[PDB]
């Protein structure tokens, strides 16, 4: 066994060893590893990604146009952020600027998604973990309208309706099939919901399984089809006609009307289903808040996205501010430069790819794609692993740093480095958010935390879908319908050699893509995703990322139950798929 | 009465597949779940993680064995003697090969399950492999696409349930039913086609009055699917309708016929 | 001023005359006018159908094949039920037998159509006669949501719910410009709901605005659109394929899975909404169980409907109850004969057409619509009608007689047959509906009863629903998939000369079209619809119809303010296109 | 913020124009009365009758003249002094006119008010008339189908209000948004008609697969709408694809251009 410190925790490999593979309501395949001492708490936490696909490798050779269409399928939770990333890198490197209808448009897109999958991420995801679904079984029903009429004006909270709920449930669990429920942590002491809230929640994981399709039908009117639309370089394909002849085959007003009830009805199911939720697990859920901080109150960073003057991904311009902090200044808002090779560098000593030297990082314009499975003295073989090693390889995902430091991305990340940049509705969601469970600011960095940002962020994104409407709206008013450019369509018009940024707040957090262009062909390809961050693996110091962090420390009350390492992990959202590529 | 065993496992993927289904429209993934199929294993959706899943996925494949149906989304790479994907500390291929022996009948869902998808367009790293190269004794239904149209995949499982049978298939092993035909042959924009009258560049004039996609690359004459039919998200779009070609991603080695933008 | 008796009536036009001139909240052109006594009761009443088109004119030398497409535009309220009669018409002339499918579509198109229709009746047409909106503003909304979970298992419910309602209502309001509501009847004496019933009936009329869109997909599936669905003589041309190559092109699993979607919802609203909502306006309003009896306790009228073996449409087939009660004589249900000359006769002597001799009435088959706008001693001129003239000709209504009798159809006329006949569900459905608002079963002989009645043929039409839908898909399981017939579709085929029958239970009442073909050709359509039994003119023994009967010793607070006038006949669900045709 | 003020009249009609747009999807037909025009007169929905609808009517046109929309539902007959349809004792023809001088700009719904529709039919007993032909000295936008596609009847509404002017029309005063190009030019079965893949007689092989409907006398090829396109209740279905021809119910005349199933 093996101790040292990093990061002001003790690693500590020493006593019981719990494996947890696989790690399920995530998108994608990982493990986790940790070793607990005798009082149950986590002296050691490994996460290891469990699957690799090689998008940088099968990117090379492509032409740059057809570039966002195969990355995009690095996800289909995100699905559609990587295609933005694409085009964004593409023109960077081509020096194209796209019409603004286009850049409202992606903007769409980006709040779009951002909406669709923070709701599906809070019930479908990390719900359960929560929510004690077999307990709503022994709830009032009116008891359970009088909790959600106290908590909400949404409609749907008649007794009747949360009899129904329960006795769709009672029939479900009746013949034995339980389903996607059995073999769960039902019972479990960190279970604290009273049972009309675990109905209440229920009722809404059903409604928000439901209403979810219909966030979707906006990617269907701009991009064809969710998941996975459609994109160009230049701008979008949904050529606009609002008054001309042939309008039928266009976005027309017809098309822009299915799009503002879809907008209508989002910012109302989060509003009043998923934000009092949220805030009501906090309230039964109080220690979550001084749980899984980890890295979120010493390194956090957001690139920024949003940009609200087309073509500008300057700081005036991005709704969503972007910057860094570490060592726990949160005065010291920096800012990030994607081109700057000392900022943005990936380390590969801990995972299994190969490196001309892995003890040092490489910015990704330097980056390289080298698979090398080889998890070393591993207690088991290759083929058949009991336990990783994590003094050595362990993972399919890159460790990035900024600057050497370990950071913390995503809604919570977001959240902080909004907040101490002095955005006023982000102070006032914050401050008028942990008011309301009595809690300090220090709450927010924290596993709880992670998910009352993440709700916040689902409120905010359906707000600012309306303003990209009107946005849009105001544009066609005026008679400016374009849609894209296309002087630099044809590869001749392009720069024999180029390289080009595309970065955005993808749903979990800062994502890049880095594209060097070389005789009309992609030269290089490199992806740094959300979930590599959160999800990294150790670098040349043994330095630990956000996930091995917020798991330290953490204590459980049935070892071979993981219900505190699934809440913490649930609440970064991972994106395994999008962690590998 | 009780409900049809489905073992849902997991691949390399991105998840499109699992995310198209939740978007049925109807029947409603909600009530395929609760009132149609038993959806008895699914990582992506279930309460349970490591031990605790492995011991639902042991016990249902024992205890229905020969009587489940197994959907696979992804699929099993061989290189690096499987561990390009790991569940279970194992290589995924040992837990589809298990899987699939005590499968009824097995559904591939999707591109990836189908032919290969994304991961195994060239020079493909991982030698990601379509499932019926590994499971060559037992039914396969291909539903590809990336990812197939929600209501088609909620539309397959209702047949099986209220029919008691396996669709009918083609040649591929694609149900006629919305495979039969292709994209370009129910194409609304098939006038226009017909006509010469093409987009030639992105916003013309063209573009603007919803002409045929042909010479921007559309790969709709050579790709069967049901979105110029039954298309996208309750009948809101499909690709070609908001003004992108066809990609011809219902199609064994789309990604690998050329650049989407070409003839 | 005269007076005549007639059926137990004093018909006596002394005393104030009364007009209303627009009838609103109906279909179509209608104007009644009244005369009352000194204590405010009316001693006569005018019913006027203020519209003529000619379809029967217009028919003549037309494809029999094509007449349904034209004869579907006698109404676009009660869309379809003309395009059934005229197929069924034809089929009968010609000799057509359809396949199994064909007839159980066409039940789920009629059965379609009674849900949407009865709906859209009881919440936009008759609501604002019993819920009095602008009474809402006054309502607690706690107080509306305990009212609500007293009376549904509904889930929209909330507190929040109705105060947001009432809040939209008020804001509107505000604005100055009242709109549908502008100088209603609102604070009339008659209106007895207190303000949280309003508040709740005002929530459900706007419910039940959004909610009638959906009922009618199922005619989008089957018919192409709605309204003014398609049809074929021979069955429907909506052709079949669930497992074969193309089936992307026709009724697949997929249309059929939309199709039970939309059936579950439409039973679901009827069932918790409109049911609910009937029983508590009955409750609130118990003495309309004794105002506008008219002819429902003397004389009513079905033919019957939904013949369940397909080519079948006797006595054993047909789901929905035909026969006839004259006389008060409940005890003995007459056949109906819709080819004998002595049963169902048109008279002409107090309408605007005409006839060799205006004293007989005329069956279908020697029908004759010749029209002469004759109103003859007007109060006012022939283009600025004062006054009708009630002993001439006042409407563009024919008034159809049934063996001389003036009979009553819709509703409670089927309501009346079916518990008469000894149909089990209908005594149970009435016997408990009484119960519940303890009133005597003649409590349903009245203004109240036509309008419990027809709420529960909505729910009745829902089940019927799930029923037709499930034989359509047990005909699938077993391999039969014919939707139509074309043995006879070529004109060569058919007799030189034949003639033929349809009939059904429109929303209104009992529907004939009787079709005469020759050389290929129509040589006669004429219809008999029942806004036309409902709304007739007077005969030549000066017998009054089921309008001028219901209407007849009905009290006014406010003679000005025609709320119990309107209250009566919307009870009947007029349809004045349907009347005149 | 006031709403734009529209008078809503009915002449011969069967009401079919008031029930599609009550379909209307999006906006709902709720938010357009609530929230986007001020619906003051409509006789089909509003609470008032007689005089006191009348006192509405006539308060309506005078407090806002020169600034209200008015729709027309059906048309005015010539026919007797204008008698086959009476309004309030008087011919319908002389609302219509009260009611067009006051107004900014007429909407005639439907094949009735645009062009005359079934009651014109021959021999039109009743000499019913498109309003065209009647009012003279006002903007009248045709808005024909029987009855029009209920989304773009809320779409032409929303135009109006969003930009504040009336939409472009083509030639006959039809908006070309949604009138500019033929059914048979945006047809998901034209690949069949260029393939000479007909419906031959009902319920045949080809109607079973969804072929080309023109000898079973789809009159596509000379109809403008947006059937094809925007499709009918939602974007379910349209004519076509439940399996009728298209009547040519959009266009002038069409009652009269021979046997819905001849050429
Ligand atoms: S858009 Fe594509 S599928 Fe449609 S007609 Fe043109 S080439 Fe064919
Ligand atoms: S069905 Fe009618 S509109 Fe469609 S392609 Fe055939 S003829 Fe043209
Ligand atoms: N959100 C998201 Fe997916 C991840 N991690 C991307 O980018
Ligand atoms: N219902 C209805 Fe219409 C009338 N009256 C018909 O038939
Ligand atoms: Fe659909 S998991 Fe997404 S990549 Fe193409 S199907 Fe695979
Ligand atoms: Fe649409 S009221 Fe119905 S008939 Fe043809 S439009 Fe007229
Ligand atoms: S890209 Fe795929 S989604 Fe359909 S339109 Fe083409 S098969
Ligand atoms: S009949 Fe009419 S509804 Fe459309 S498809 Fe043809 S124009
Ligand atoms: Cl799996
Ligand atoms: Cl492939
Ligand atoms: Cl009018
Ligand atoms: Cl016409
Ligand atoms: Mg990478
Ligand atoms: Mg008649
Ligand atoms: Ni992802
Ligand atoms: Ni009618």
């Amino acid at each position: 066994s093996t101790q040292y410190e990093t990061q002001g925790y003790t690693i500590n490999n020493a006593g019981r060893r719990l494996v947890v593979d696989p790690i399920t309501r995530i998108e994608g395949h990982m493990r986790c590893e940790v070793n607990i001492n005798d009082q149950n708490v986590i002296t050691n936490a490994v996460s290891c990604g469990t699957m690799f696909r090689g998008l940088e490798i099968i990117l090379q050779g492509r032409d740059p146009r057809d570039a966002w269409a195969f990355v995009e399928r690095i996800c289909g939770v995100c699905t559609g952020v990587h295609a933005l990333a694409s085009v964004y890198a593409i023109e960077d490197a081509i020096g194209i600027k796209v019409p603004d209808n286009a850049n409202i448009i992606r903007n769409i897109m980006l709040a779009t998604l951002w909406c669709h999958d923070h709701l599906v991420h809070f019930y479908q995801l990390a719900g359960m973990d929560w929510i004690d679904v077999l307990d709503a079984l022994k709830a009032d029903p009116r008891k359970t309208s009088e909790l959600a009429q106290s908590l909400s004006s949404w409609p749907k909270s008649s007794p009747g309706y949360f009899f129904d709920v329960q006795n769709r449930l009672k029939k479900f669990v009746e013949g034995g099939q339980l389903g996607i429920f059995r073999n769960g942590y039902w019972g479990h002491p960190q279970y604290k919901l009273p049972p009309e809230a675990n109905l209440m929640g229920f009722a809404h994981y059903l409604e928000a399984l439901d209403f979810q399709r219909e966030i979707v039908k906006i990617h269907a009117v701009f991009g064809g089809k969710n998941p996975h639309p459609n994109w160009i370089v230049g701008g979008m394909p949904c050529a606009i006609n609002i008054d001309e002849s042939g309008a039928v085959g266009a976005v027309n007003m017809e098309r822009l009307n299915l799009v503002q009830s879809i907008i209508t009805r989002t910012a109302d199911f989060i509003n009043n289903v998923m934000i009092p939720d949220a805030l009501a697990i906090g309230q039964f859920n109080k220690p979550w808040s001084e749980i899984g901080t980890g890295l979120s109150d010493k390194c956090v960073l957001s690139y920024g996205a949003f940009p609200d003057i087309a073509n500008d991904f300057g700081e005036k311009s991005l709704l969503m501010p972007g910057g860094a902090v570490i060592n726990g200044d949160f005065n010291n808002v920096l800012p990030v430069d994607l081109v700057d090779p000392q900022q943005v560098q990936e380390f590969v000593d801990h995972a299994w790819y190969r490196y001309p030297n892995d003890q040092v990082g490489r910015h990704p314009f330097d980056g390289i794609t080298d698979p090398w499975y080889n998890p070393g003295d591993v207690k088991g073989s290759d083929t058949n692993i009991q336990q990783l090693n994590e003094q050595e390889r362990y993972s399919w995902i890159k460790a990035p740093r900024w600057r050497g430091n370990a950071m913390e991305v995503g809604p919570l990340a977001r959240t902080l480095i909004a907040y101490h940049k002095g955005d006023a509705a982000t102070v006032e969601s914050v401050d008028r958010m942990m008011s309301a469970l009595n809690l300090p600011l220090s709450g927010i960095q924290s596993t709880l935390g992670r998910i009352l940002c993440r709700a916040h962020e689902a409120q905010w994104a359906a707000g600012k879908l309306q303003y990209f409407f009107d946005k849009l709206m105001t544009n066609l008013k005026n008679g400016n319908l374009a849609t894209a450019s296309t002087e630099k369509w044809e590869p001749a018009t392009w720069p024999t050699e180029c390289r080009g940024v595309g970065f955005t707040e993808a749903p979990r957090g800062a994502l890049g893509h880095w594209a060097a262009i070389r005789d009309g062909k992609i030269d290089l390809y490199q992806c740094v995703v959300p979930t590599t961050w959160n999800a990294s693996p150790r670098d040349p110091k043994g330095q630990i990322g956000a996930y091995e962090a917020a798991l330290m420390n953490t204590k459980m009350a049935i070892p071979e139950q993981p219900l505190e390492i699934l809440r913490t992990l649930h609440s970064f959202d991972p994106c395994l798929a999008c962690s590998t590529h | 009465k009780p409900r049809i065993p489905v073992v849902w496992i997991h691949g390399l993927e991105c998840t499109c597949c699992t995310e198209s289904f939740i978007r049925s429209a109807h029947p409603l993934a909600k009530d395929v779940i609760l009132s149609l199929i038993s959806l008895d294993y699914d990582d992506t959706l279930m309460a349970a993680a490591g031990t605790q899943a492995e011991e639902v996925f042991e016990d249902i494949i024992t205890q229905y064995n020969g009587k489940y149906i197994l959907a696979v989304e992804g699929n099993p790479p061989l290189g690096e003697q499987g561990m390009f994907c790991i569940s279970s500390g194992r290589p995924f291929i040992e837990k589809l090969k298990r899987a699939a022996a005590g499968a009824s009948a097995i559904i591939a869902w999707g591109t990836c399950a189908s032919w290969g998808c994304v991961q195994a367009a060239r020079p493909n790293p991982t030698q990601a492999t379509p499932i019926d190269k590994v499971i060559t004794d037992k039914p396969i239904i291909k539903v590809p696409g990336c990812p197939p149209i929600p209501d088609v995949m909620s539309a397959i499982i209702t047949y099986m349930v209220t029919f008691d049978r396996l669709p009918d298939v083609d040649r591929m092993g694609r149900p006629l039913m919305f495979y039969g035909q292709r994209i370009h042959d129910k194409c609304y924009r098939r006038a226009h086609f017909d006509a010469g009258e093409f987009v030639q560049s992105w916003d013309d004039d063209a573009a603007r009055k919803g002409y045929c996609l042909y010479k921007m690359g559309c790969k709709g004459p050579t790709t069967y699917n049901a979105c110029s039919s039954t298309r996208w998200n309750d009948g809101v779009s499909f690709p070609i309708q908001s003004g992108h070609g066809c990609l011809g991603c219902a199609e064994n080695g789309f990604w690998d016929r050329g650049s989407f933008y070409s003839r």
